[PDB]
């Protein structure tokens, strides 16, 4: 599309339906699918548009698991 | 990207504004309403 | 044409070595193409000046050199080589090379008849026929000048020019006629974006004269038939077109060049009236 | 087992610049040089790419060629310009102007021996030497002449070793520079005869791969760019990693190239995907496989279906099983078995590596040996004959200094390559 | 540059000099942005209790001159007629605000989002002495503790942090800062 | 790197007024010449370079000449709001006009004035380290424009060479008029340059005005404006040189795309987003809209029609925020269209450049701001009805020797007129040739 | 260190205008002089 | 998805005020095309597409132009309340006004106005990507709507070709009329409209006249109340374009449905609850009653009889709270009446669409406000008899040439009076041809 790059797909209701209400899906039930049951008509091109997202990224991708002696002479023992 | 273009139609709205041209002395409506005829009365100092 | 770079070369070691290693002196000779297990390959580079000749002459000097040496390898800039072999074994000054390989031989030998055909029929279309500065050969000169009427406008509109819009001298306007949907010959349907195909708008005048009763009444003259010049053009009547607006026929001259479409269709003998 | 890489004009110094941070990035060279990778696996064939230098520096093998110093001077400033080595940049004072005359006779020549001095340095460091890899345009000016002139002198000074070419070709359908069929025309005569294999890759196929398959909304050359650098990491990672069936780049060639004239192929890239759509898929060998032989993920223009499949060559990495690889390229030749050359009994070479690039589970890159790219140099022909009956543009090279006889071999060579990939299309055991 | 790229849409050259003379005129340079938005807003206050509906073209020249501007030929007019919209010699204070402590939009939110953190009292309105030992170890800039009239509102904020945003060439930076 | 600015004569010289202020503005430097305050050693600063070059103290000054016969126009600029910007030896004056005689500028009082331009350009070019080309700004209708830069011209191409020439020319309207003797003029100067420039750009008066009548809101134009369209032009096309970009431009690149064969160097030029401030609130400004705005001949700066004739070869400049699948897009719709046609033997009909700066606003200007723009400049048969009515003209006049006893009298054969008349002739079968298909000329 | 560049690079996963460049212009790090090139920063 | 409309002329931009009112109301843009300064987008959601552009910074602009030759009514349309809605270039106007000369819009004066409407028409046409049509509104009374609409459309038929075009067209009505010469110009214009449109809807003010009498309760109607119920028509018939529904119809099912022979394309148009507010609470309004309502004369847009010819085809769309079940029983109950006669070679007489959207209201409106509402545009042969009392009125005048030297001087052949009358004489034959029963003739 060429308008306004900031929409977004947008939300739409469908109330009214038996899978949600803990309801069989029963012949002549089909409530979702009667207009007066929706919020709106419009009409929008979902297929073009893209989709919203909200959420706080993990910061950080993990790909490995996590995980003087010189001698100058005066040579001394000690046994431990 | 947004909000880029809507502050540079703000830029547009506000700097670029008609009067401000340079060329608007003679770009002017009503220029002839704010100018004088060519002679006034007959102590005009602009009659040499 | 071609000139060597190189000559390789397969040697034995030496006797005393051989003769420890614990391999026999005799049976060297056989007819099998396979080598001794201890011949070892080794390579020189021949100077820039260098020919068949001296690369020879090389060749024999390594052959008189030392003991333990039969085959030899002469290698071409071109990719080609000779071999150079003993006739007799462990018997020197019998030298004689009886060999000739390169790696496009079956290659080119296959791809014969083809490769002439084509070279056949490519070559005398590239031929100039026109002269160092932009100019015709003294033959096959074209029947009228670029700038005449019929000739620039063989197969597109001319321009319409109104002083409307305009203060001084007019000029024209673009127009939304789209070309003929034509891709090349084996090319991925390619979309960068979304692009307006020409399958849709194909003009109004396919088919015209079948499935209706053609051109009724002369409004044809306002946007379809154009005066040029000393004839006649008609958008209607150029290059036949298929259902999905494509080019059907393609047409070609003795040399093999492609020939567009033409719309002028008549000639109009003006004359003016007198008495 | 290093290979030198030689990036020449502005279009390889570019795609080099993405190139090198994707190597730097794989083998954790941070842009300083200092090396801060997380397993001692990338340390163990560091030299592959890069040589050592003293303190805790690392030097990329690369030579930086151009006619004039722009791309330079912005690749030099940029996040990761840091890391080349200043004598390696060589530049001239005036640009090649898209001639190729230009580019290979005046300023080429002038060049090139500081050109080769830096090469053959470079080479005489090596313990044991690999291959050249040379990144251009062949559209272009100093891209295609001196590309071209300093892959003709390696091949004089190195003609044991590999030469291997990565290359940009016009698009079908718009031209990025009116002179192309000339600048084209000569260097695919040069390169047929030195190069020992060759990749070609059209901008248009890009494109198509940027809006069809990642649907991006606003591509950059940094994305075309980086998609070139995955392919040609790709090829040369069973070089550098463990694995269960090791390659190289000698056992590709010698796999893939029947003659020696026929050694033009196509690429791609498999784990090409949108956004939105990596919830629907998980990566399996299969879909890797289907991926990988979809046209819409190939980076020319000519389309399979119209020739056939000498040979290819498939490289996969990540852990998997050689058996679903192996059933998978039976499965794939024997289900279109029309377009697989019928006098060669298996056409396909796989080959496995362990260590997959981060942040994909597993990947192969896709190398093709297919006779539909006689089609695009037809058309490259049939372009270059308009223009030479005209004499097109022509007074430009012959004021340089070129005979036209130059033009007509050319022209006649590359007609020869056309008609000897149509004959072993159609050929038959008889 | 600042006032060409398309990162800073809203930047024009002339204003931003003026900025840039107010800024580094002399108490450093956000020290006296604060200063100068205070004396605009009590002059708007004192031509409001007179019962004029706004600051003239005169005394906003004076002020500017006052501050430190070398002006030149017609950039007075073209700054009098760019912030006059009635067009009646008439100075309007919102759009001089919105155009004096101007942003990126990153810039705005980071701005927004660091406002948001400290806690306010009464009417939307923050005292330093609540708050100066709470975060003395960690303010670099200790030209804040100066802003303070021990109080401060949004606008001299913004007016601040919009001040220091020409040190940091980055947004990144400038919003980790 | 550097390019070297010359102009001459009146609008020459107002020209370069307006391009100065428009490159100072873009770079930064202030008319007193200085760059601003908080531009210091801590940060690569260098974009000026291609244009300006700096003193020891810091001082910047540009790489120009101003050359006039007449005082005024450089006495206004000595006396202007630039003054401290100019080096005082940059601007030359003679004492008196060419009085609209080609002859006079080149015989008579140019090749006094001659030898002090080549001294001072060869005092700049010895300043330089990558000079590659000259800008040459004058118009061919009046005397000394033609006269003295068809001298200097002539002379700079005997000194320098493989340098490339570029020409923006201003030339006679078709009917709008100035001076009775502009065939003459306009013949004997097309004569001259036809040999020593590389590509010309031809721009119109009577063209700009309409444009600026038709997209900006404009009812009394004056030339200001114009030159301020013509420094928006040049430095679209200088862009490519000195900014960011994917893909760049030399200026030795326009000549090797433009011209098929050495004399036909004339091209046309056009600028998209010639708009105002009211009118760009109604529109979007996408790559596809202003790449169509470029090829309808309401946008060209030359009173001429494309559309009766076809183009050789077109190069589209591109500068701010355009992705290049947008302009792959663009191009390839263009190239569908039945009413733009390119002549057979030339199948690769475009250049295309990308650069990420978009053009720099002027506080007193009339085009709005906008983030991205495209140039055009191209080569098209259709130029050759401007010769054709100039030498109509031509023929009118000289059938009655109308004017000649001037021309012979400052200097100059009468012959000049036939062979400029005569090569004028070829110039106009060339262009007929040229366009002839070649499936009729077997 | 940031949000904003913990990705790995891969095609598809570059944000070319969050990091957008303070200024656009070319420096003179690549000189000729005499002859003797200087590759200075 | 997108549709471009045209305005000609006074009542084509007349109705055309009325019609971007009710779909600025309907989609939610404001008569301004603003947003409130703290959204970032004016609306959720991009339905208002098929009619409007959104620019990047989200002001809204409408997919028309604005054709006339008088300024008066286009300079009422600058300086109205919708002033920001339109850009300035697509409200073009001329000097002088065609006169009531068909002659003089088709020769004279719309030959110099035609190419910048081309030229603003295609400047919408390439930003567009699924483009399915042209709606064009006009009047065939008049001299510019006349002469400049089928100038227009024959240009349009040859650049756009296969490309849609529906007319919504304002014939002269049976005894109301407001000028002498309307026959010349009614039959001048039919003529070329049977060549070069796809639909025709014919509507008669006459009929509107008698509708607002008897459903609505005015008095003293004006062209207002005519252009809001147009306005409604169009707003019904472009619906299934625009919102969900359980059979949606595009614009190119019309032409294939309703179009049995190529010049068989003039379609008789009616609307169902054209009621008062006073009348609607009295009521219910079933859809069976709304069915019924559409085929009596009563609620027929234009002046003819139905009951005194056969159907063709029909489309009927249903908008609002309909269900599918009462639809079918409606049209079976219809098909069962008499007076409903269809010819025995179209079977299958229906094209049936069903959309969820019901009516919007309008602030100053007369309609009531009701849930559904349906719109009928059908192919009779009773059309014949409009045609012959035109015709009969153009044999009487031209019996004596009582006009003609208008027409004459203003460019005309003679002839083409002549032509034209022999024309529609065959469209009036067509008409008796095609209503012959296939039974009849074995
Ligand atoms: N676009 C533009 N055209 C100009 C300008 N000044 C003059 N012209 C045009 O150029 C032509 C006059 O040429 P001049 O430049 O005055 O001639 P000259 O170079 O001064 O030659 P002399 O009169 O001998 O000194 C006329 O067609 C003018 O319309 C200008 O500033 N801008
Ligand atoms: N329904 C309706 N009819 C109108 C309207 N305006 C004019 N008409 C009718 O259309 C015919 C007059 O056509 P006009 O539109 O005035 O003619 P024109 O297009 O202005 O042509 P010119 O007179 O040459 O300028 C008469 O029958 C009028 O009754 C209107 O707004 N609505
Ligand atoms: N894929 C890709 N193509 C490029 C890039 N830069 C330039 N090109 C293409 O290469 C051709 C221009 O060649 P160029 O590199 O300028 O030649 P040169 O002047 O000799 O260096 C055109 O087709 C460009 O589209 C790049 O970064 N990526
Ligand atoms: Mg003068
Ligand atoms: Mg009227
Ligand atoms: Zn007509």
């Amino acid at each position: 599309m060429k308008n306004s790059v900031a929409r977004t797909q947008p939300v739409r209701k469908y109330e009214n339906f038996t899978l949600e209400n803990n309801l069989p899906l029963a012949l002549g039930a089909n409530f979702h699918d009667d207009p007066i049951c929706r919020d709106t008509n419009r009409t929008s091109h979902t297929l073009l548009l893209p989709r919203n997202v909200d959420y706080a990224p993990h910061t950080e991708y993990v790909f490995n698991g996590g995980g003087e002696p010189v001698f100058d002479g005066w040579m001394t023992v000690n046994f431990d | 990207r947004a909000n880029r273009e809507k502050q540079l139609l703000d830029y547009r709205e506000t700097y670029q504004k008609k009067e401000t041209q340079r060329e608007w002395d003679l770009n002017d409506p009503h220029w002839k309403a704010k100018d004088l005829p060519g002679r006034v009365g007959d102590n005009d100092p602009r009659t040499g | 044409l071609s000139q060597p770079v190189s000559y390789s070369l397969l040697v034995l070691p030496p006797k005393k070595e051989l003769r420890k290693k614990g391999y026999n002196m005799t049976d060297i000779n056989t007819t099998s193409t396979r080598v001794h297990p201890l011949a070892r390959w080794q390579t020189h580079v021949l100077k820039h000046g260098a020919t068949y000749r001296d690369a020879l002459d090389a060749v024999e000097e390594a052959n008189t050199k030392h003991w333990g040496f039969l085959k030899a390898r002469i290698q071409f800039s071109c990719g080609s080589f000779e071999s150079f072999v003993r006739t007799n074994p462990n018997d020197p000054s019998t030298l004689k090379g009886v060999s000739t390989y390169d790696p496009n031989g079956v290659f080119h030998k296959e791809t014969l008849d083809c490769t002439l055909k084509n070279r056949s029929t490519l070559l005398p279309r590239l031929r100039a026929i026109v002269d160092g500065r932009g100019h015709h050969l003294s033959g096959s000169t074209p029947p009228a000048r670029s700038f005449h009427p019929q000739v620039l406008y063989k197969n597109c509109p001319p321009p319409v020019l109104s002083q409307a819009g305009y203060d001084f001298t007019p000029m024209s306007h673009n127009a939304f006629l789209l070309r003929t949907n034509d891709h090349p010959q084996g090319v991925r349907d390619v979309k960068s974006d979304f692009m307006k195909g020409s399958c849709d708008y194909r003009p109004r005048a396919y088919l015209r004269d079948e499935v209706s009763g053609g051109v009724n009444s002369r409004h044809c003259h306002c946007a379809e038939v154009y005066q040029v010049g000393d004839y006649t053009m008609d958008l209607a009547r150029g290059a036949e077109i298929d259902h999905r607006n494509r080019t059907v026929n393609f047409e070609y001259t003795k040399k093999g060049t492609l020939k567009s479409g033409s719309n002028i269709v008549g000639k109009r003998h003006a004359r003016v009236p007198r008495f | 087992r290093e290979i030198v890489c030689v990036q020449a004009g502005q279009c390889g110094n570019q795609i080099g610049s993405k190139f090198w941070e994707v190597i730097s990035d794989e083998h954790g060279v941070d842009p300083t040089g200092t090396y801060q990778g997380d397993s001692d696996l990338q340390l163990e064939r560091i030299n592959v790419y890069f040589d050592e230098a003293t303190g805790g520096r690392y030097v990329p093998r690369s030579v930086l060629i151009d006619l004039e110093p722009g791309t330079m001077d912005s690749v030099r400033a940029g996040p990761y310009g840091q890391i080349f080595r200043p004598d390696n940049f060589i530049f001239g004072q005036s640009g090649a102007g898209n001639n190729w005359a230009k580019g290979h006779y005046t300023e080429g020549a002038e060049l090139i021996d500081s050109v080769l001095d830096v090469c053959c340095k470079e080479a005489e460091s090596c313990d044991c030497l690999q291959g050249f890899q040379i990144c251009h345009s062949l559209g272009g000016g100093t891209g295609s002449g001196m590309g071209t002139l300093l892959i003709s002198k390696l091949r004089e000074q190195y003609p044991d070793r590999i030469m291997m070419t990565f290359s940009i070709i016009p698009s079908p359908k718009v031209s990025d520079t009116v002179v192309e069929p000339y600048n084209t025309t000569l260097s695919v005569h040069q390169l047929v005869e030195n190069s020992d294999e060759s990749m070609c890759i059209d901008n248009e196929a890009l494109y198509d791969i940027c809006f069809r398959t990642l649907k991006l909304t606003t591509p950059t050359f940094g994305d075309l760019n980086h998609l070139v650098s995955a392919v040609v990491s790709g090829v040369t990672c069973c070089l550098r990693f463990p694995g269960q069936l090791n390659s190289d780049l000698r056992k590709l060639a010698v796999n893939l190239v029947p003659f020696p004239r026929l050694h033009f192929f196509m690429m791609g890239f498999a784990p090409l995907t949108s956004r939105g759509s990596q919830q629907y898929r998980g990566l399996s060998v299969p879909e890797l496989t289907q991926q990988m032989f979809d046209a819409k993920n190939m980076m020319q223009a000519a389309d399979p279906r119209h020739g056939r499949y000498l040979t290819a060559s498939a490289l996969f990495r990540g852990r998997m099983s050689t058996k679903e690889v192996d059933e998978q390229m039976l499965n794939v030749q024997n289900k279109n078995s029309s377009y697989f050359i019928e006098w060669i009994p298996n056409n396909i070479k796989s080959s496995v590596c362990d260590i997959p690039p981060k942040g994909l589970k597993m990947a192969v890159t896709f190398i093709g040996n297919n006779t539909c790219i006689q089609e695009m140099f037809r058309r490259v022909g049939e372009q270059f004959t308009l223009m030479f009956r005209r004499k097109a543009f022509l007074h430009w090279y012959t004021g340089e200094g070129m005979d036209e006889m130059e033009f007509t071999e050319a022209e006649s060579n590359m007609n020869d390559l056309v008609s000897e990939y149509q004959q072993y299309q159609d050929a038959t055991i008889e | 540059m600042i006032y060409s790229d398309n990162n800073n849409p809203r930047e024009d050259s002339v204003f931003l000099r003026v900025k840039r003379a107010v800024r580094c005129g002399g108490v450093t340079g956000p020290i006296q942005m604060v200063d100068f938005l205070r004396d605009f807003r009590c002059l708007e206050e004192e031509q409001r209790a007179s019962g004029r509906k706004g600051v003239t073209h005169k005394q906003f020249v004076k002020l500017m001159e006052q501050y430190g501007t070398k002006l030149r030929e017609g950039d007075a007019a073209y700054l009098c007629k760019a912030f006059d919209d009635d067009n009646d010699g008439y100075i309007n204070p919102e759009r001089f605000v919105r155009h004096f402590t101007g942003l990126n939009q990153r810039r705005h939110n980071a701005v927004l989002r660091a406002w948001a953190s400290l806690p306010k009292d009464a009417k939307g309105r923050v005292r330093r002495n609540h708050l100066n030992e709470r975060f003395s170890e960690t303010v670099t800039h200790g030209d804040v503790w100066g802003t303070f009239s021990p109080t401060l509102c949004f606008e001299e904020f913004l007016a601040f942090y919009a001040a220091v945003s020409v040190e940091i060439p980055l947004d990144e930076k400038f919003e980790l800062f | 790197r550097e390019a070297i600015c010359i102009h001459i004569g009146q609008a020459g010289c107002q020209v370069g007024n307006a391009c100065w202020e428009l490159f100072c503005l873009e770079h930064g430097i202030q008319p007193d010449g200085a760059m601003p305050s908080d531009k210091t050693i801590g940060v690569e600063d260098d974009a000026f370079n291609t244009f300006f070059s700096e003193t020891g103290a810091g001082k910047h000054v540009p790489r120009a000449v101003f050359l006039d016969l007449e005082p005024t126009v450089v006495d206004e600029v000595r006396t202007g709001t630039y003054r401290q910007l100019f080096h005082p030896e940059q601007l030359i004056s003679g004492k008196e006009d060419a009085a609209n005689n080609y002859a006079r500028g080149h015989y008579t009082i140019g090749k006094e004035i001659v030898d002090l331009c080549l001294d001072r350009i060869r005092k700049l070019a010895d300043n330089c380290t990558g000079l590659q080309g000259f800008l040459v700004y004058h118009a061919v209708g009046g005397g000394t424009g033609s006269g003295l830069g068809a001298l200097l011209l002539e002379r700079l191409s005997v000194d320098y060479g493989k340098k490339s020439k570029l020409g923006y020319t201003v030339y006679p309207s078709p009917q709008v008029s100035t001076a009775v003797v502009e065939p003459y003029n306009s013949v004997l100067s097309t004569h001259s340059l036809l040999e020593h420039t590389d590509v010309a750009a031809m721009l119109d008066n009577e063209a700009i005005y309409d444009l600026t009548r038709r997209n900006l809101d404009i009812e009394r134009p004056t030339y200001t404006n114009l030159n301020r369209l013509i420094g928006q032009v040049v430095s679209s096309l200088t862009a490519s040189l000195r900014f960011d970009g994917a893909l760049n431009v030399d200026l030795t690149e326009f000549q090797t795309n433009l011209v098929p064969y050495p004399r036909i160097h004339f091209v046309l030029t056009s600028y998209a987003p010639v708009i105002s401030a009211e009118k760009a609130y109604h529109e979007q400004l996408s790559v596809s809209e202003i790449s169509n705005a470029v090829f309808e001949p309401a946008s060209m700066m030359t009173k001429c029609d494309p559309r009766h004739g076809k183009y050789m070869a077109c190069c589209l400049m591109y500068r701010g925020d355009v992705v290049p699948k947008d302009v792959n897009a663009a191009v390839a719709t263009i190239k569908t269209k039945r009413t733009i046609q390119f002549v057979d033997w030339s199948p690769t009909g475009f250049k295309c450049g990308i650069n990420y700066q978009p053009p720099t606003v002027v506080p007193g200007g009339d085009l709005a701001k906008v983030q991205r723009a495209v140039c055009m400049i191209a080569n098209s048969t259709a130029i050759a009805e401007v010769f054709a009515r100039i030498d109509h003209k031509f023929d009118l006049m000289y059938s009655k020797r109308a004017f000649v006893h001037w021309y012979v009298g400052e200097g100059m054969e009468e012959g000049e007129f036939s062979e400029a008349r005569e090569d004028l002739a070829a110039l106009e079968k060339d262009y007929e040739e040229v366009g002839a298909e070649s499936a009729d000329m077997d | 260190r940031t949000i904003y560049d913990a990705l790995p690079k891969l095609p598809g996963f570059s944000f070319p205008e969050l990091n957008p460049p303070p200024t656009n212009g070319i420096p003179q790090l690549c000189t000729i002089r005499k002859g003797i090139r200087t590759v200075f920063d």
